[PDB]
């Protein structure tokens, strides 16, 4: 590990008096002594380049390899090419640090030249390469903004540049480096449940996709494109799951059927003299709102129901009843519960 | 806080951290509040040129903090990438107010007389660096001590030191001004340069101290 | 989880067509939401014998028909409640947790905790929920801009 | 409550006449017009505040309070007064429970 | 007065803002204006939302001034306890009102004390005392066998014990319960009615179950605290108070209290395969005795109510539940009360 500078210099001079028995004085003074300390602090130099170095290792160097990019906050820039109202008759002088002000109002972004050109004797037009003072994407400007430098001339007529900035750069946090590698490492896991959804999720116009694993077959079905599924879908997802499928493990797809239940609800209320219209009307909408909202292969059990609709209050409730619905109604993997026809009295 | 410094010819990274906090030892942590790549300082241009964000090279400014924010974390993280935007944040910002800068000149001492503009588009003017705070020392001159709905004992008797023009009401007034203008701890001093007198006009100019 | 217990209605809760005219959601899980939600769902936490504090917000979530009503909604206040609780864990015990949440991930909680105050607000007897929510809609913007400042002291 | 009193004296409180389009007039205007209809509400809640003027969400609150639930299709000024009623309901002599019949015809 | 959320607020500013000038439409997260109207209409919001919260609190406290009936505070909580001798009695040996009862269990430091004297009988061998909680709230519910020793000499004492669990200990009553006693009292002004004998017989603090039978010529009331026992000093004051209601010419009898029992044995599915331990059926118990135990005289045993109550637990871990005894709903008689009596929970 580094070692800093007062270890090197002590080395230094433990060793020269071990070798050297001509050199005995060490005031701060001797040529032999400070000759010595620029040694030490270029060695220290080097040690810190070398920990510098290290520390970019650590942090992306191991991760550069793989195909992703790193950006560092570099400041916006462009080509920008200048015009002049005749042919020049002498080498004029573009200085660094000269800088070209937006000309539109609004865009108060700023641009300055790091390096000196110089304009030939007679060329008529020259581009130079200006980077923005301000770093991240507030840099970036649409095409045809920069039309005026500060430094003025009468030979200058204007200023353009033709092509739009596009090296504007932001840079995140090692986190938001480090997630899309992981990313991109768990993407290439294959023939799994979680990655057989993962590899349907990537294509548009598939959500809420459920699978059905059995040692014989493997059967997905989905409601992805407004509640239905549609052949071409169908054919295209096919497709597209064969790198996902297991080898030598059959593939299914299907479509997704729904099953719309009856249902003549009962409720007593302990206080009569609440009941009304509007009292019902929630009610019902209420349970038809909850036996909407089931999952894929949800069984529709009774005491879940109850429990639903028993919830509303539990002062206003006292006792409830089904006329037309025995027990709970079991479903295959590939039905979904719905509200066909839903009522409820008031005893 | 901080002060300014810039690059000169062939001067290396141990002799800046020498000659301002005394030990040469601190320049290792004192190159991460410049944010520098290992070429720290380099003398050419088109060396610069390489990535230029992350050197500095002969004429480009440089960062030095105090020695007690030096081993701070948070002011290595601050310095390292807002670099000029140090002095504005440290001054602070603010909406500015100075729509009418012809104009609140001709009546002040006198209310209604400043009001919100617009600069760039869609937004509220706003004022940054040392013109905020000319602007802050310049309101504080035109308002008087009780006038502000909280915090009183804020402007100046600006308005009632209208007199004879005889020499003690220019000191008073000097006084005043003086007062008013060192109330901001952000100023060191004030101090008066030139009084003037034109029958019934005074005229007369202050210097400020402002830190760094 | 390691130092100290929780109370049982919130690690019940936890466990599990409208419009805004200035916000969209995105349903991300945080990074650290995924680790920490597994955790919550296995037993391996100690738990309380008993109950108090009935004015936290969680009761009044429970007590409102939201589940029914808008069961969507109801998913994004328990995402809201899971990024909430688990960066009130890592300051407090096992900072190890920490290099595991990004200003993204936080940013998109104010993101879906607006596209819900609005829906909210459509139906005022969610008022004391409302209320609540938004007095932590400023309270995670501060760690938004302290998280890049804090991660890198630590 | 006078968001054009009560505020730091040189921002301007009336418009500019030398040129057509003053963003600072429209803000001012803008926040006082909202604090002023604010203002208004809070005046408006006197009547809602009491039972003898109070509608809408706030007299079936006050109907669930006293016990007295709304009616389906029942308007407020019947109901206040029969909330009245019930709460000074006249019964237990054979008399009054006669005269109850009212209710039940 | 009506809920206005922030962005309506802020919708309807910056569209009165835009008016007169078209320099200011850009209203970006970044934009300072935004942030500032942003502000205004977060401060605008709460102040409608706290002001109908104060209006809805005016309400109550109006309707509170108005009759005066204040709202019940925190009751304290009681019971009895059993004091066992080393040998049978000498002498007419006597306890002062205030003498100190504590728990040495460490997990309940709560103490007890007296309110009325009590004489032990020459010859006796023990004797039931009532003890009083000086907290008040959640903390004198404690569970059986609990007060172990009566903190003072107790030359003559072996040890002391509770056969029966505390239930009186209470926290304030909610907005709810003061609604619905408050509908009670509105409902009770007209006496010579059983509704009336209701709050009658419900206006002393301490009665929390009461319920009224009636017959050709005779009125009977039933009541009991949270514990289900009767006390004669209760039914004294109970005789004392109720004097503004009862009816004229008709006789009145506060007396009878029988606690019924019935085991209940569910059969619970759990969602999840694994972790089916004894653990969770121990919580289930407690959760189903809690249930059971709160009921009153006048409520009765619904199976759909103890469904409702035994799944408030989360539906995703608790999938199904079912009973193998239970298949119709259980009248209580009048005078008796339903409650747990021994439970048997398993899986399957």
């Amino acid at each position: 590990k580094t070692r800093k500078l007062t270890n090197i210099l002590s080395k230094l001079i433990d060793k020269t008096m071990a070798g050297t028995s001509k050199i005995t004085d060490f005031t701060p003074g001797s040529a032999s002594r400070s000759l010595l300390e620029a040694v030490s602090l270029e060695i220290e130099q080097f040690y810190i380049l070398t920990k510098e170095n290290i520390d970019w290792g650590i942090q992306e160097g191991i991760i550069e390899a793989f195909d992703f990019q790193k950006r560092q906050s570099k400041r916006a820039y462009g080509d920008v090419t200048i015009q002049f109202y005749q042919p020049l008759d002498m080498r004029m002088y573009i200085p660094a640090g000269t800088t070209f002000t937006s000309t539109r109002q609004e865009y108060p972004q700023q641009f300055e030249t790091l390096v000196d050109y110089y304009a030939e004797p007679d060329s008529t037009e020259i581009v130079v390469e200006v980077y923005c003072k301000e770093t991240g994407v507030a840099g970036n400007v649409p095409e045809g903004t920069i039309n005026t430098i500060a430094s003025g001339s009468s030979l200058i007529r204007s200023v353009n540049n033709e092509y739009s900035f596009n090296t504007g750069t932001k840079e995140e946090s090692q986190e938001d480096f480090k997630r899309r590698f992981h990313s991109f490492v768990e993407s290439r896991g294959r023939a799994t449940n979680k990655s057989v959804r993962y590899g349907a999720l990537q294509i548009p116009d598939v959500e809420g996709v459920y699978v059905y694993e059995e040692t014989g077959h493997i059967t997905v079905f989905a409601h992805d494109r407004n509640g239905n599924l549609s052949d071409t879908l169908k054919e295209d997802i096919i497709d597209a799951l064969q790198d996902y499928r297991p080898s030598g493990i059959m593939l299914d797809v299907t479509g997704v059927e729904k099953e719309e239940v009856n249902v003549s609800a009962t409720v007593t209320i302990s206080n009569k003299s609440r009941i009304g219209d509007t009292l019902q009307k929630h009610i019902e909408s209420v349970i038809r709102s909850y036996l909407n909202n089931l999952k894929t292969s949800d069984d529709l059990i009774i005491t879940d129901l109850i429990q639903a609709i028993m919830n509303i209050d539990d002062v206003l409730i006292y006792d409830v009843s089904f006329d037309n619905l025995d027990e709970n109604i079991i479903v295959p993997p590939q039905g979904i519960i719905r509200a066909g026809e839903i009522k409820v009295e008031l005893k | 806080r901080f002060k300014k410094h810039v690059v000169q010819h062939e001067e290396t990274m141990q002799a800046i951290a020498q000659r301002y906090y005394g030990d040469v030892s601190y320049w290792i942590d004192l190159v991460e509040h410049n944010n520098l790549k290992y070429p720290y300082l380099v003398e050419t241009d088109e060396e610069k040129m390489k990535d230029p964000e992350r050197l500095a090279s002969t004429g480009d400014t440089l960062i030095i903090p105090i020695e007690s924010d030096l081993t701070d974390v948070s002011a290595k993280e601050i310095n390292s990438r807002d670099k000029d935007v140090l002095v504005e944040l440290a001054l602070g910002r603010d909406l500015n107010i100075t729509a009418d800068e012809k104009y609140f000149n001709e009546h002040g001492t006198s209310d209604n007389i400043l009001a919100f503009s617009t600069n760039g588009n869609g937004d509220l003017d706003t004022v940054k660096g040392i013109d905020n705070m000319k602007q802050q020392l310049q309101a504080r001159l035109l308002t008087p001590r009780g006038s502000l709905m909280l915090h009183p004992n804020y402007g100046s008797d600006l308005h009632n030191l209208f007199g004879l023009n005889i020499p003690e009401q220019a000191t008073l007034i000097e006084m005043e001004v003086l007062r008013t203008l060192t109330s901001d701890n952000r100023v060191k001093s004030a101090n008066l340069i030139d009084w003037k007198i034109q029958g019934n006009v005074y005229s007369g100019q202050f210097s400020v101290e402002i830190k760094s | 989880n390691n130092f100290i217990p929780q109370p049982q209605g919130l690690l019940r809760f936890l466990n599990t067509s409208f419009v805004s005219k200035f916000y969209t959601p995105q349903l991300q899980l945080s990074e650290l939401a995924k680790k920490v939600l597994t955790n919550i769902k296995t037993d391996d936490i100690p738990v309380l014998e008993r109950e108090f504090n009935d004015n936290t917000i969680i009761h009044k979530a429970n007590d409102t028909l939201l589940k029914v009503q808008a069961p969507r909604m109801y998913m994004i206040l328990q995402s809201i409640v899971l990024e909430a609780y688990a960066i009130v864990n890592c300051f407090v015990e096992n900072p190890s947790s920490l290099k595991y949440l990004t200003e993204e991930d936080v940013s998109i909680t104010r993101e879906n905790l607006n596209y819900v105050a609005d829906y909210l607000g459509n139906y005022d007897d969610y008022n004391s929920v409302v209320l609540d929510l938004r007095d932590l809609d400023l309270c995670f913007s501060a760690i938004e801009l302290q998280l890049p400042l804090i991660k890198k002291e630590a | 409550a006078n968001f054009l009193k009560n505020l730091h004296p040189l921002l301007r409180r009336d418009r500019n006449k030398k040129d057509n389009q003053d963003p600072n007039f429209a803000l001012i205007d803008a926040l006082n017009e909202e604090m002023n209809q604010v203002e208004k509400d809070a005046i408006e809640s006197k009547l809602q505040s009491s039972l003898k003027t109070s509608t809408s969400e706030y007299l079936d609150k006050f109907g669930d309070w006293f016990g007295v639930y709304r009616k389906t299709d029942e308007k407020d000024d019947v109901y206040r007064a029969r909330i009245i009623k019930y709460l000074l309901l006249k019964r237990g002599t054979n008399n009054a429970i006669i005269d109850a019949i009212k209710d039940y015809l």
